RNA sequence: UGCCUGGCGGCCGUAGCGCGGUGGUCCCACCUGACCCCAUGCCGAACUCAGAAGUGAAACGCCGUAGCGCCGAUGGUAGUGUGGGGUCUCCCCAUGCGAGAGUAGGGAACUGCCAGGCAU
RNA sequence: CUCAACGGAUAAAAGGUACUCCGGGGAUAACAGGCUGAUACCGCCCAAGAGUUCAUAUCGACGGCGGUGUUUGGCACCUC
RNA sequence: CUCCUAAAGAGUAACGGAGGAGCACGAAGGUUGGCUAAUCCUGGUCGGACAUCAGGAGGUUAGUGCAAUGGCAUAAGCCA
RNA sequence: CUGGUUCUCCCCGAAAGCUAUUUAGGUAGCGCCUCGUGAAUUCAUCUCCGGGGGUAGAGCACUGUUUCGGCAAGGGGGUCACUUACCAACCCGAUGCAAACUGCGAAUACCGGAGAAUGUUAUCACGGGAGACACACGGCGGGUGCUAACGUCCGUCGUGAAGAGGGAAACAACCCAGACCGCCAGCUAAGGUCCCAAAGUCAUGGUUAAGUGGGAAACGAUGUGGGAAGGCCCAGACAGCC
């Protein structure tokens, strides 16, 4: 039983509730090394935005990236991309992982940078 | 070394097949390969009495359709339900 | 008599019996009595005609019941009015369609084959052909 | 021991066939079960019935990785 | 354009309601009644529909 | 532009399973440590955090392979709407529709968005 | 409110009649007819076996196919 | 109330074929988070055909307060 | 509840179902009839398009059931831990069966959309007046019964009911066909054409010898017609005779 697996699992429900909503949802990826985001347009097949820990533009500014402070970046980083994009309202989707340090960090920091979830 | 000779068919479906059956016939297919099937005709009893004879199965017939031979093995047999008689013939290009 | 050793439900449907046969051709002996006509055959019908043949062969080589009596028939009984319920199940029996093989034979030549299939055909209350085993 | 009982029969089955124009609220089916499920502008009542939450035309399909029927509302 | 003239054979007692129906919808009244219609595949689809009780003459 | 990897999809087995091979710069995985955030109805297994010594064994991806699954004609057969007929518990004829199973065969998925690496 | 006779005649209700009576019904039974033929009766087919030996002189199991309308019935078509 | 009869929309009778109900639950309801069976094999104190433990097979053959049917993995099943 | 209900003509024209009922031969609402009014291209047929099926059929992975083979646990009876009248799970191969089985799956029917043609609005709504709620047979699909009944109970269509005429000898329900009236005209349908009795003692090619036709099964048989092969045979077959 992989951990990738049974995380999928815990992470289907909301997404078929998001889909249904036909809400633009803010999907986030964490690794052991490195933490992604993605900004999915409503019909979940176009990527807006996006931002993570493997684009040397925000890699090099980061002791480690893999901790908490470097999902800080990649949440500020990514809420400010997508609001000169335009977006203003997203969904928060947190793909199985708890809502809990790293991703928590990555959410209240696109948060404080004016994403409104 | 059999050789049979047969008729092109002209239409098909359950009402033309019957009516060969009542007209002393059974309708065959040819296939295999990259040719198109062939829908063909055969005179019942002259292949009833061939069929009753083991290599029939095994060997390679010719079949003279348009005076065209076609070298086939038999592949499937339909039998009547409770008559000694044919209802159809798949034949596989040999 | 065969019988089945248990079953969903006790009664069933009178249903019907329209259609041809499937296994209508010799599978497992290389004799075989296959039915021409169509209607039911009791269980003990089936047993008769077994005892026939095999007394006929004088209990040499193998035989093959194809069918078995699965579909209950009820009755009521006498000075019975109508209604009041489904009768009471009392024998069993095999709906049988023209071309069904009834019995198979082997060990046996084809000659005494045919003695012993004539003597079972005539418990039967079905018109019945003998069939040998061809290469498919 | 004796038979002879039954209950009333529920009128199940679907309302409204493919390609019908409904109104908002309008069933499509009644169900036991979830033999169809609610898809785009299709809700799931509490007893399965599926309803249209919005007006335009229903939709049959058979999606997802087990080949779930869905029922969908086409708006016009 | 392309006309067809359709007559009727057989009489209608007896016949399956949507048989009487298309009687109707072609015109026929009675044995004998000849009509004039438009060759259309909707027209042949009447005809093909009652064909048993019809005679066409095209 | 090509190769490779990750994420999100389309599609829902021609896409699965097995068998064989193969991949670590990056990526991913295992991995290291755990006082602390957090966690075990016991357990840092999982969840979580802090890391980068090691390893591609496992897992995952990729490549091959017809062992199985899966897909699948043509023809025939069964059934059947309408009309007619018979020896009428069942059939037949005209006409329209026409399977299921099986056979030949196919088949070791295809594809979009974004990102990173590498070659170019 | 087991008003469960569950759209619930009342808050409150069991029987006998061969001493019977009225209105009706062949819408519905008993006799007889009819249809039917499970049953009954009669015949036939197969032939295990009995008959010292020998199936078929005489019987005939296990089973099968009919006839009659003839018993017990089924139905309720005629007559209340 | 559930299934069949019921003739692939709905509905559809018989003293037709089979079963149930006249409740239960302040959690067995709401929500958030998590979780995934049956059976069998192998190994293992008492310990046995069958207890708890570990592993593999298996893939829902399990489960659902109760009949049947339709559902159920995003679980509608199990835990906080 | 039974009986009876009195002049004429014209138009339309049922039902014997559902639901409820101390209800079952009553009655009520709805369905069906009539009259009036209003209203949409409203309705019907066909073609095309979009649908959902799980029936017929088929199938046997599932639920059950069933036969044979293989592999074999195990159960056996046998010896006292050996080999042993027998039964045998699971699995594998092969073969069937199912109203309450489905990994399949029609024809039809039904719902919706579009399009012509045709139909005296044939459709819906509201209002006045009903009747009817004992149905019958025939076809098809079934339950029940004995695939018994001119039986019984549903579905659907037709006819009778409420429909005359022609045919089936006679014969509500079968076949043909829907009678406004008159004609000492014609053409046809089913069914018929030797006589009763209108029309072919018609034509061509066959079959039957049983009055079969003009009632019936298993089964029996050198009846006879047609067809396709086969064995044997002038190295003399088959029959007869030595
Ligand atoms: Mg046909
Ligand atoms: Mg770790
Ligand atoms: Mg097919
Ligand atoms: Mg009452
Ligand atoms: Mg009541
Ligand atoms: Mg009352
Ligand atoms: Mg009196
Ligand atoms: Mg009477
Ligand atoms: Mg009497
Ligand atoms: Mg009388
Ligand atoms: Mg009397
Ligand atoms: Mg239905
Ligand atoms: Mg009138
Ligand atoms: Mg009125
Ligand atoms: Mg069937
Ligand atoms: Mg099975
Ligand atoms: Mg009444
Ligand atoms: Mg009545
Ligand atoms: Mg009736
Ligand atoms: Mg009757
Ligand atoms: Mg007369
Ligand atoms: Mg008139
Ligand atoms: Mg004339
Ligand atoms: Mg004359
Ligand atoms: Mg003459
Ligand atoms: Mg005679």
């Amino acid at each position: 039983m992989d951990k990738k697996s049974a995380r999928i699992r815990r992470a289907t429900r909301a997404r078929r509730k998001l889909q249904e909503l036909g809400a633009t949802r803010l999907v986030v990826h964490r690794t052991p090394r490195h933490i992604y985001a993605q900004v999915i347009a409503p019909n979940g097949s176009e990527v807006l935005v996006a931002a993570s820990t493997v684009e040397k533009a925000i890699a090099e500014q980061l002791k480690y990236t893999g901790n908490k402070d470097a999902a800080a970046a990649v949440g500020k980083a990514v809420a400010e991309r997508a609001l000169e994009k335009g977006i203003k309202d997203v969904s928060f989707d947190r793909s199985g992982f708890q809502y809990h340090g790293r991703v928590q960090a990555l959410a209240d920091a696109a948060r404080e940078a004016g994403l409104q979830f | 070394m059999f050789t049979i000779n047969a008729e092109v068919r002209k239409e098909q479906g359950k009402g033309a097949s019957r009516r060969l059956r009542a007209a002393n016939k059974f309708p065959a297919i040819i296939y295999g390969g990259k040719e198109a099937p062939l829908a063909i005709e055969l005179d019942h009893d002259k292949v009833m009495n061939m069929q009753a004879k083991a290599e029939f199965y095994s060997e390679v017939l010719t079949i003279v359709v348009d005076g065209k031979e076609i070298k086939v093995k038999a592949q499937d047999v339909q039998r009547h339900p409770y008559k000694p008689k044919l209802q159809h013939i798949d034949f596989v290009r040999a | 008599m065969l019988q089945p050793k248990r079953t969903k439900f006790r009664k069933m449907h009178k249903g019907r019996n329209r259609g041809l046969a499937q296994g209508t051709d010799v599978s497992f002996g290389s004799f075989g009595l296959k039915a021409v006509g169509r209607g039911r055959l009791t269980a003990r019908q089936i047993e008769a005609a077994r005892r026939a043949m095999t007394r006929a062969v004088k209990r040499q080589g193998k035989i093959w019941i194809r069918v078995f009596p699965d579909k209950p028939i009820t009755e009521k009984p006498l000075a019975v009015r109508m209604g009041k319920g489904k009768g009471n199940v009392e024998y069993w029996v095999a709906l049988i369609q023209p071309g069904k093989v009834l019995y198979e034979m082997d060990g046996v030549p084809e000659e005494l084959a045919r003695e012993a299939f004539k003597l079972a055909a005539a418990k039967l209350p079905i018109k019945t052909t003998f069939v040998t085993k061809t290469v498919m | 021991t004796r038979n002879g009982r039954d209950s009333e029969a529920k009128r199940l089955g679907v309302k409204r066939f493919g390609g019908e124009s409904v109104l908002a609220g309008s069933i499509i089916v009644r169900q036991r079960g979830t033999k169809f499920h609610a898809g785009a502008n299709v809700g799931c009542g509490r007893d399965h019935t599926l309803f249209a939450k919005a007006d335009g035309k229903v939709k049959f399909e058979v999606k997802g990785p087990k080949n779930r029927k869905f029922i969908s509302i086409e708006a016009e | 354009a392309k006309t067809i003239k359709i007559t009727q054979t057989r009489s209608a007692i007896g016949r399956l309601p949507k048989h009487k129906a298309t009687l109707l919808g072609l015109g026929l009244r009675r044995i004998g009644h000849t009509v004039e219609r438009e060759d259309t595949p909707a027209i042949r689809g009447m005809i093909n529909a009652v064909s048993f009780m019809v005679k066409v003459e095209e």
